[PDB]
This record gives C-alpha cells, structure tokens and sequence, in this order.
C-alpha cells in the first residue's frame, strides 16, 4: 500500500543578504529563491527554534510511534546548513538546552508517553537506540564490536540496539557511536520501540552533505524511487537501489511515515546547492502524492 | 564499447559453447582462426566480445566458472573449445556438490578471487566496457550458488556498468533436480538485487516452441541451447551493429525498467519456422510481430496473455521500413490494450538494426517485461515452502555453513518479488 | 549572412545526412568538392561513424564530427548532466571555431530529434551554452518532435518535456516536423509503405532546403534567417512554427506535376501534408512565411493568397490583420536522382505558427504525467544528476506553455 503521510519541511540556516526570501503574503509553507517558487509543508526561517521545529514537524510523529507506526525524520542539504544540529546527532550532556535538537526532544516526550500509559498498558514497553554509519554504500555497526566492519543480508535487522532509560543512555550511545565513527557518512540513529508483539521504529536521518565537487546522493534519490513504486504498485521496489534505502526497507513501509527536512544555506555563494536542494523537495512533494 | 560474457556453472557452460558457437559465425570467427567474414561488417564492432593478440587470434572474452572439471573439459576439448584462452577456464576441482551453499558460501567462495583476478584482467582490456552476460541455471550448485556470487562481486566493483543475466528458471512441469527451488529461490534473491536485466528461459517452454515450432521431433539440449543463443545475439552483439534506430544494452534497460527491481524479462526469436517447408517466408514483417507476440515462442514458461506487459523491445535486424515497423507495432498495442498496461502510453521499444541473423533476411528478437513473469516466480516460491516447511534436504546447505534464516531471506525477497510485480497487472 | 549547423543525435545527424546530401547536389558540389559549415555530434560512435564510413564521407573535417564513445542511453538527464556534459566544451569549441572562420554569420540551424537521448537532453544545454554566448543572433532549431501514437522509446515524453523547457528560454524558431505525420504523406500523397527513415530525410531534406539553401540564395523577394523569428514569432517563447511542402507528388505514378501556384498554395494548408500530426483541428494560423521557389509569378502569389485570405474556413489569429510574409526564390527544387519525389518546377515550403500546437504539446504532455505519476523510468534520471525538481519543474514549465499557445488564441 501507501505510505501514511510523507511530509517536506525546510529550515533556513543563520545568516554568518539572504538568497531565501519568505513571502510578506503566504501560507508559512512558501520560499522564492532565485526567483523560484517553492511550497512544501513547512518552511522554518533562520529565526525558528528548536522547540518549535520539533513541535511542528516530529512531535507529531510520536504518537504514530507508539500506536506502532514506523517513522522517518531525514535531514539532507549542503555541509554546514543545520542538519547535524537539526536532528540532534551531538552528545546532549554537552549541549545547551535551548540547542538540543530532535532526537532528545523525541526521546524525551517517548518516555513520557511511555511511563503515562504504563498502567493502562496492555503490554510491556522498552526502549532502545541503534547507531548505524553508511560509508561509501556500505553500512557500518557503530555500538557493536566491530564499528568499522561492512555489513552484508543483516544491516537491516540484525544490529546492536542499546537499552534506553533516561537521556543519559542516549548521551552514551551518541558518544560511543561518534568515537568509532571514521567521501559521504550517512548517519542513522533510530530509536526503538519494542514490546512482546510490536516493535516500531523512529530512523533519525542525518545525511552527509549533498554538495557535488552512485552519485553522492542517491539515497533519498533512491528514496523517491521507492515512495513512487510503491504508490504505482510496481509489485517490486527498489529497495536496493542503495544502502539507505535498504537500511530503512522496513520503515519504507504501508502506513509508515517520511519527513524530510531540507537544511539551506542563506548565502549567495551557496545559491545552486541551496537551489539543488529545494528542487529535490519539490520532487518528493509529487512523489508523495497518491498517500 | 564492450561486454565480456560469464558461464557459470556447467549449463551455464554448455550455453558458453552454443551462445559463442553462434555469435562467432555471425562474426566470421573460426576455432582459432580470424575473421573470415562474408563480410566487412561483422567487424568494426567485434570487439564487444574479444580481444586483439596476435593478428588471427580474436579470442572470446568470457569467463569459465565450474567446480566441476568434466564439464569444461568437455567445452574445452570439442569444437569451438580450443578458442577460449586458458586463463579463461576459473575451475574449482573440488566437489561441485549441487548445493547452492556449496557453491556460495563454502566451495565456491574460494574459487571467487581467482576469479574476479580474470574478470578484472578482462575488464581492464581495452576501451570502455558497457557491461557483462551472465549465463547460468538456478537449480544448482555451480550455477546459482557460485554465479550469483560473481556478480554480487561485479556489481561492487562497477556499479556502472550494467548486467544482464541469462537464467534457466526452473521449468515447471518436471524438475531436472530435486532441490531445485532451494537453489533457486536463493539466486532469484541475489539477481533482484544485483544484475539489472535478466532473461528467463525455461528448457521446457523451449522444447514446447522447439517441438511444435519446429517440427523438431528429437530436441537435444544442443538445440535449445542453440535456440537460446540465437536471442542473446539478436539482443547484445546485433544492437552492435548498425540501424535506422539502433539501440544498446543501457537503451534496452533503460527503457525496459519501470522500477529498480530489475525486472526479468522473456525473450523470443523471430523467424521461427521448420526447416524445409514451412520455409514460408512470411516474413514481411506483420508476420514476424505476429509471431513474437504470441504466447507460445515466448521462452519463459509463462504466458503473456496472462498478465499486461511493462515494456517491450522488439529488437529487429534485417533491412525494413521504419513505417512498416513502426506502424505494426501500434496496431498490436491497440488489438491488445487490455494486456500491455496503461499508464506507459507507447509500451513498446521499437529497435532496428541493418545486417540480420548471417543466413536470414528478417529477424527481430523480443525482449519482453510482462507482469505474466509473477506466476513463475510464484511457482519457484511454493515449491520453497512446501519442501522448506519440512526442511527437506536442508541438511545439506547448513551442514555447509548456511543458515536458516538465509534461506527465510530469500523465499520472503523473492516472494514480496511476486508481489510488487502484480502492484502494476493492477 | 551565415548560418552554422549544429545535428545532434544520431537521427538528428540522419536527417542531417540527408539535409546535406539535397545540398551539394543543387549546387554542383560532388562527394569531394568544398567545405561544409556545420557539426556533428552523438554520445554513440556507431552512428556519426555513418558519415565517417558511407556516403559524403569526405565532405567533412574529422573535426566537426564529435563523438562521445561512451554510452548514449536513452534518457535526458544522462545526456543533459552527466555524460553529455564532458562533451559540450569540445562541442562548442567547434561552432566558436566555426563561428569565427566566417564573416558576420546570422545563427546556427540546429538540428536535433526532441525524444532521445542525446537529441534532447545534450542539445538542451547546447542551444543553452549558445543562448548565452551568442545572444546577439539566431537560434532556430529543428526538431522532429514525438510521433503522435507512433513513438519509439518508452520514455520519450521525459526527454521531449525535458527539452522543450530547457531551450524554450534559448531558442529563436524552433521548426517542427513530425516523424509519423510525414508517413501519411509517404502513404498518402506518394504511395509507399515501405519508407526508409532514408526517405522521411530526404524530405525534410527538402523542407530545410528551401529553408536556408535557396533563401540565403538571391532571389525576387529573399528572406533573411531574422526576418523568420521576426515575421514568425509573436511571442518570446521560442514558438515552433510547422513545416509543409506543396508539390509532395510521386515521381512514378501520377502525373499532373504543372500545377501552377494557384494549385500548390493550397495544397499547403489541407491538413493531409504538413510533416506533422497537428491537423489544423482549431489551430489558428498566426503567421505563415510562405516561401516559394521556382518560376512564380509575384500576381500569381499576391492572388493566390488573397483567394486564401479570404476562405475563412482557414481563420486567422484576430489581433492578427496580415500574417503571410511571402518568400520568393528563384532556381526551382532539386530533387534526388531517383528517389521518390515528382521533381516540379516550383513549390511551396510554407512554414507557420499554428495555435495548433495547443493540440500536440496537450497530447505530449499528457503523456508525461502518466509515467510520471507512477516515476515510472525516473531512477534512470536521477541516478543521472537530476533531481524531482527538474521534472516537476518542467512540467510546470510546458503547463504554461499550455496556457500561452491557448491564450495567444481562441481569444479576441
Ligand atoms: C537454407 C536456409 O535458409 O536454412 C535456414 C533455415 O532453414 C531455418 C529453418 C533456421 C534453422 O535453425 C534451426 O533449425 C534451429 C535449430 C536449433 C535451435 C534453433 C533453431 C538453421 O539451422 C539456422 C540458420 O540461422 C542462421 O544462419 C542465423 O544466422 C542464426 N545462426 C545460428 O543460429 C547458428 C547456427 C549454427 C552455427 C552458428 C550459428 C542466428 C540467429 C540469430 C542471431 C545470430 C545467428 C538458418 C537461417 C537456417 C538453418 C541453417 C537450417 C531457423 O532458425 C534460425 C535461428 O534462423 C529455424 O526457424 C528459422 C527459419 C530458417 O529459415
Ligand atoms: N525523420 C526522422 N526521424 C528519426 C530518424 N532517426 C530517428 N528518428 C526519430 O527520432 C527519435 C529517435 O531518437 P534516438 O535515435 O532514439 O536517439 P537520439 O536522439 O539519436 O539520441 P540517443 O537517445 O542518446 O541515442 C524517434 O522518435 C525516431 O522516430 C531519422 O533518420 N529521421
Ligand atoms: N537449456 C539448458 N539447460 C541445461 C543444460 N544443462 C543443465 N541444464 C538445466 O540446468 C539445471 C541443472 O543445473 P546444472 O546446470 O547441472 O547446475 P551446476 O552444473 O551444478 O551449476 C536443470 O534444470 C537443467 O535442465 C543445458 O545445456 N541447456
Ligand atoms: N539554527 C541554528 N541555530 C544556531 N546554530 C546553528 C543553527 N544551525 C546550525 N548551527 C550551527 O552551525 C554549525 C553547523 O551546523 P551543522 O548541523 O553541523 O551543519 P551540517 O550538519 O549540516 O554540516 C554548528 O555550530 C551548529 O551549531
Ligand atoms: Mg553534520
Ligand atoms: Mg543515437
Ligand atoms: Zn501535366
């Protein structure tokens, strides 16, 4: 089947005049840049918070979680735009509250909801984190044993998920994870939810940068592929077009959720990736179409 | 451009010496000799498949995968045998067990450096490579097992290049093994994700359109090998040939795969006529559309009149009119627009070389992307199933280091494989 | 007063072939005369080696054919981005090398096949590298835009959206001969239904001839390369006007071939002879750059015509009074030895913009979205240096191309 929403959001890095010019008159979903108009489902000026990104666009995300949905929060975009800032790839111990991004805000609100419905709870829940790497298409175990051993038929399923039960475990594997970490790394650190019958996940993408200078992108570009055979019914998707695309098979699912957060520089001199960028959101805004 | 062929496996092997006992006459190459062509033609472009030595000396660029000596020392020491260059021959003398694992993970994985050492050294000739054929039979060890191990290789070492693959599906009616699905079921799953153009053939839906197409009444393999080799040289080496609209292995897939998967398609021939008599003629070409698209002359087993197409690719080669082709075409997307999909307003891929099969005025191959393909791979994964419930000869993939959740793997792959391909006869 | 040629793709180099085969011989110019003034290119060797191995073989400089060994592929995008582009340099390198040799040219006569691979996608961004480059000219280009329900590639609709709206912004006049609607003609109007793509050439062989060739050749009424664009284009959109030949008569069979003008003008706007599937289904004329060649009589046109003006039954644009900008030449066609063609002494290519088209793009578009819809071959661009912007973003692009050839007309 299709997917249960798939959601497009951009956020406009600090300014260190800005090419991303936010209409005087829209919906909050607009940006012109380079005389281009572009529309998604939410467009975050340099001025947006954390709290409020997170409000926005993943909180939402988090009762589909728990009700057993998988969920997809990917960062993608030019080196230096926010995405590692964005998704909150930084150890929070050493990070300031107001910059903590969204993997502690999602795990925050998942133990909350977690510990409030644990007694009118049907079953059992608990909570972990896997840390994966994609180097040069190759997908690398960060809390295992063997962080810069390629896996191979088993980097779908079969890796290291480290219990989660307060933020200082998510500290503990972010730290673990950016110690054994080593010309693209993908990141993805996904959050578990398991219970005796059901286990949801929620994939934190932070993508390396898509700047040029198969492909370098090719993921996300994969993931388009994906989200549109499985709209036409192709009765065959692409999975493995890519890692990425075969890491996350499981959560490119029916009824499962995709959000892409599209990280664009303000400055001039980084106008064509800042415009390769939106071009590709534009793309999987009709790719989305038909879910 | 260029292509260098795999034959994996001893079938895989025996069509070796049919598919290159062929495409040499239709290159003018003797045994060891040179190009004696007919022609002038039948060279400018030879280099797709060999390599220049000595002056006389085109040898054929492909590689010999077996673990089983007999049979390439029977390639080897018949007719056109002595024209592969020893460094060809990648043998595994060890016991070419008929278990996919035993091909894959535990005898033949040995034998894969010193493979890839060659499929490099060859690689590496000349000019720019375009890809590798891949000959083979999914039902058993050498074949399935080791072959898909050569290309799961290939494509981490050139994930540019393309790769077309030649598999012997497992034919329904009698299996020619008994494990047969279990070293099936487990290459379909390394191809789906590995090679991006493949070539279903089904020794019986061969003997069927070698038995009542030709009124061949005693088919030893030879023929349908050489049946079979007769499509992968319209397919390949033709479109290295010249035309009016001239196409090439990245055109044929990049206009025959909607969707990543792959997709296996179902070659057929053209001229497919008995000897003598039937020697009709009726070539002028709605005569040859005629044939192509009817269910039986489709090499897969499956019938397409029981599933829509996705693409189609008549790939003509024999000097004809570019309305007369173009036009039929239309007509037969129009008498058949029940099955042949919609939303692809023209399905087809009209294709059309110059120069036709040596001997012949008019051919066209057919390269065909049905959704019928779901009812085989359906077949394959039930019989998994049925004989996987009760873990039949299991014991001798895990007692070869294996794993049981290898082979869940598979069937599931391969079986979602089913589905998606129906998300479109929909 | 030139005018370079830039034939790019194999059936662009074909037609171009053939183009340049009517050429020499209405000019005395045999296999091994003077200098061409034009290029070739293709992303497989195998085509433009043609020229290098058949006929005129030695008519051309190994230079201006370029050849890009590697892989042609069927899809815009590779030939656009990623492939095509290590060629374009060296290509341009060409017709600025070309480009300076002569003396005050007027533009580049392109030639290029809308649906293919290196016809649509390379070419994009060559008439774009032109666009900029040489602002100060002419960049008419044309194309044999998408058979109608007899296209070839599966995808041609990506690569024909693709090329529309990446020259859109670049082009002068594109001309536009459609492949399936010049059978008709092969059928209808000359008898055969075995036509060689050899054949469909000769003819816009033709069409282009009276083009350039005999226009840029002195005559009773010459019309310069601007003086299309400017007789021709209302509008900024690179406007594709149609081509059409009149005497289209069968060398064999029938025989009327004195068919004074009053005759042959009007054989120009039945619908069953315009080298392209846009019947005028509604599609008012807005601009028609009659030209002539042969022995014509200036009455016989400032009459003809006139009749013409006034059969209402072929309306014309409102906010348009006169729109027949009549071309006059003098040496009469020239045709192959022993083709196909009549061979008269006197014919007319009328060419023209047509709120037709609303039709053929409609149709064309259509398609487009289909696929689209479902990706179909998608990952074969993207995987190319593409993204969803530029498809989405051309679609959109030809949706106002929609809506502009639909309000340049229909309205008054
Ligand atoms: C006197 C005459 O015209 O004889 C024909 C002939 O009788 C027929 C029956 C041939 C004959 O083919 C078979 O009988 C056949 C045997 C086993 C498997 C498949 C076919 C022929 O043997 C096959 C042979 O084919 C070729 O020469 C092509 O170039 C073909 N070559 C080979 O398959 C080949 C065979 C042996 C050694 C090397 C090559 C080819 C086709 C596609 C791509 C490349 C090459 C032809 C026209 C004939 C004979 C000789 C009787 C036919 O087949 C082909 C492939 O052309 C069978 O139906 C067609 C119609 C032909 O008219
Ligand atoms: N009139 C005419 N049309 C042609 C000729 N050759 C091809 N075409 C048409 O042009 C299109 C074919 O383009 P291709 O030959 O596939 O490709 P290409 O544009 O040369 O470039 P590539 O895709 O990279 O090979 C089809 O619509 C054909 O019908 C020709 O000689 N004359
Ligand atoms: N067409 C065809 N099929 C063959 C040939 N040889 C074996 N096969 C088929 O291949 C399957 C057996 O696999 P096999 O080739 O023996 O495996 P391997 O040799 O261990 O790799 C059976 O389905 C046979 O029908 C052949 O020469 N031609
Ligand atoms: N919205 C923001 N607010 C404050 N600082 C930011 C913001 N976005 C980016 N930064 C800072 O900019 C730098 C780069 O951010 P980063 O996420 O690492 O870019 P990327 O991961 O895309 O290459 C870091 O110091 C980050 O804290
Ligand atoms: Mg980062
Ligand atoms: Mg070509
Ligand atoms: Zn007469």
């Amino acid at each position: 089947a299709k997917l249960s929403a798939v959601r497009i959001a951009v956020r406009e890095a600090p300014y260190r005049p800005s090419v991303v010019q936010f209409p005087p008159w829209s919906d909050g979903k607009s940006l012109i840049v380079d005389q281009n108009e572009f529309h998604f489902d939410h467009a975050f000026p340099a001025t947006i918070s954390q709290d409020e990104m997170y409000q926005a666009l993943i909180l939402p995300l988090v009762d589909k979680l728990l009700e057993g949905f998988q969920c997809t929060a990917l960062a993608y975009g030019q080196t230096g735009t926010g995405k590692s800032y964005s998704m909150g790839m930084t150890p929070p111990g050493e990070i300031l509250p107001e910059h903590l991004g969204i993997l502690p805000r999602a795990l925050g609100d998942i133990f909350e909801r977690v510990t409030a419905r644990q007694e009118n709870n049907k079953d059992a829940i608990q909570v972990y984190a896997s840390f994966i790497e994609i180097y040069n298409e190759k997908p690398f175990d960060l809390l295992g044993s063997t962080p810069h051993m390629p896996m191979v038929a088993a980097r779908c399923q079969r890796c290291t998920c480290l219990p989660l039960h307060s933020q200082a475990d998510l500290h503990h594997i972010l730290e673990l994870g950016t110690r054994n970490r080593r010309s693209r790394s993908h990141a993805i650190v996904t959050i578990h939810v398991k219970s005796k019958t059901h286990h949801s996940r929620m994939n934190i993408v932070d993508l390396a940068g898509s700047e040029g200078v198969v492909n370098i992108n090719l993921g996300l570009l994969s993931i388009n592929k994906v989200v549109m055979s499985m709209a036409a019914g192709h009765t065959v998707i692409p999975y493995r077009d890519s890692v990425l695309t075969t890491v996350l098979q499981a959560s490119l699912t029916a009824q499962s959720y995709l959000t892409f957060l599209a990280c664009i520089s303000p400055h001039q001199c980084d106008l064509s990736e800042t415009l390769s960028t939106l071009r590709f959101g534009t793309s999987a805004k009709a790719a989305a179409l038909e879910h | 451009r260029e292509i260098v062929h795999i034959q994996a496996g001893q079938c895989g092997n025996q069509i070796g010496a049919k598919f290159w006992e062929v495409i040499s006459d239709e290159h003018g190459i003797d045994p060891t000799g040179s190009y004696h062509g007919d022609s002038d033609l039948q060279l400018e472009r030879i280099n797709v498949y060999y390599n220049e030595a000595a002056g006389n000396k085109y040898v054929p660029r492909a590689i010999l995968v077996d673990l089983e000596p007999g049979t390439m020392d029977s390639v080897r020491s018949g007719p056109f045998g002595q024209i592969f260059r020893p460094d060809n021959f990648v043998f595994g003398q060890s016991g070419a067990g008929n278990n996919w694992a035993k091909g894959h993970y535990t005898e033949g994985a040995e034998l894969v450096d010193s493979v890839l050492d060659v499929v490099r050294k060859e690689s590496e000739s000349c000019d720019c490579l375009q890809g590798f054929q891949l000959t083979h039979s999914l039902g058993g060890g050498t074949g399935s097992g080791m072959g898909t191990l050569l290309i799961s290789k290939i494509r981490e070492e050139y994930p540019d290049r393309i790769m077309n693959t030649f598999s012997v599906v497992p034919s329904p009616k009698v299996s020619d093994t008994v494990v047969e699905p279990y070293n099936a079921t487990l290459s379909v799953h390394q191809l789906v994700e590995n090679t991006d153009e493949t070539y279903c053939i089904d020794n019986e839906a061969l003997y069927d359109i070698c038995f009542r197409t030709l009124k061949l009444t005693t088919p030893t393999y030879g023929d349908l090998n050489h049946l079979v080799s007769a499509t992968m040289s319209g397919v390949t080496t033709c479109l290295r040939f010249p035309g009016q609209l001239n196409a090439d292995l990245r055109k044929l897939a990049v206009n025959m795969v909607p969707f990543p998967r792959l997709h296996f398609f179902m070659p057929g021939f053209a001229p497919l006529t008995s000897r003598g008599s039937q020697q009709y003629r009726a070539l002028t070409v709605p005569e040859l559309t005629q044939q192509m698209f009817d269910a039986k002359n489709m090499m897969a087993a499956c019938d397409p009149r029981h599933g829509r197409y996705l693409t189609v690719a008549a790939v003509f080669r024999g000097r004809m009119s570019m309305k007369e082709v173009d036009e039929q075409m239309l007509n037969v997307q129009n008498k058949n627009s029940s099955y042949f999909v919609e939303w692809i307003p023209n399905n087809v891929k009209t294709a059309v070389c110059d120069i036709p099969p040596r001997g012949l005025k008019m051919s066209a191959t057919f390269i065909g992307n049905s959704t019928a393909i779901q009812e085989l791979f359906k077949r394959i994964s039930e019989q998994f199933t049925a004989m996987f419930r009760r873990k039949a000869f299991l014991h001798w993939y895990t007692g070869e280091g294996m794993d049981e959740m290898e082979f869940t793997e598979a069937e599931s792959n391969m079986n979602d494989l089913v589905s998606e391909y129906q998300q479109y006869q929909d | 007063r030139e005018c370079i040629s830039i034939h790019v793709g194999q059936a662009g180099v074909q037609i171009g072939n053939a183009c340049w085969e009517l050429y020499c011989l209405e000019h005395g110019i045999q296999p091994d005369g003077h200098v061409p003034r034009a290029v070739f290119v293709d992303l497989e060797p195998t085509v433009i080696d043609e020229v290098r191995t058949g006929t005129y073989r030695q008519l051309f400089h190994p230079e201006q054919l370029i050849t890009g060994k590697e892989d042609a592929a069927n899809n815009y995008a590779r030939g656009h981005y990623t492939i095509g582009k290590e060629i374009i340099d060296l290509v341009l390198d060409r017709i600025r090398k070309l480009a300076d040799q002569c003396t005050g040219l007027q533009g580049f006569s392109v030639f290029h096949s809308f649906g293919g691979g290196t016809g649509s996608g390379f070419t994009s961004l060559l008439m774009e590298r032109l666009s900029v480059d040489y602002g100060k000219k002419s960049k008419l280009e044309f194309s044999i835009y998408p058979a109608p329900q007899v296209s070839t590639a599966v995808v041609e609709p990506y690569n024909s959206i693709l090329t529309t709206h990446t020259t859109l912004e670049h082009s002068d006049c594109a001309f536009m001969v459609d492949n399936e609607a010049i059978y008709d003609i092969c059928r209808r109007n000359l008898d055969i239904e075995r036509p060689t793509y050899t054949n469909l050439n000769r003819l816009i062989g033709q069409i282009v001839s009276s083009i350039t060739a005999s226009l840029r050749f002195d005559g009773a009424l010459n019309v310069d390369l601007t003086e299309f664009q400017t007789n021709l284009v209302p509008y900024p959109r690179g406007h594709f006007p149609l081509a059409t030949y009149a005497p289209v008569i069968s060398a064999e069979k029938a025989y009327h071939e004195q068919l004074s003008v009053a005759e042959i003008t009007n054989a120009c706007f039945e619908p069953a002879n315009q080298m392209v599937k846009c019947d005028p289904r509604h599609g008012k004329y807005m601009a028609c750059c009659l030209l002539y060649r042969g022995d014509v009589v200036p009455k016989d046109v400032n009459a003809a015509i006139a009749t013409i003006k006034t059969k209402r039954t072929i309306q014309f644009v409102d906010w348009c009074p006169t729109g027949f900008k009549v071309g006059i030449n003098y040496e009469p066609p020239t045709v192959v030895p022993g083709g196909d063609l009549a061979k008269v002494q006197r014919a007319v290519c009328m060419l023209s913009n047509t709120t037709a088209i609303a039709e053929a793009w409609a149709r064309l578009d259509h398609k487009f979205d289909l696929m689209y819809a479902k990706r179909a071959f998608v990952h074969w661009y993207v995987g190319e240096g593409m993204e969803e912007g530029e498809f989405s973003e051309a679609r959109e692009d030809m949706a106002a191309l929609e809506k502009d050839y639909e309000e340049v007309g229909v309205d008054s």
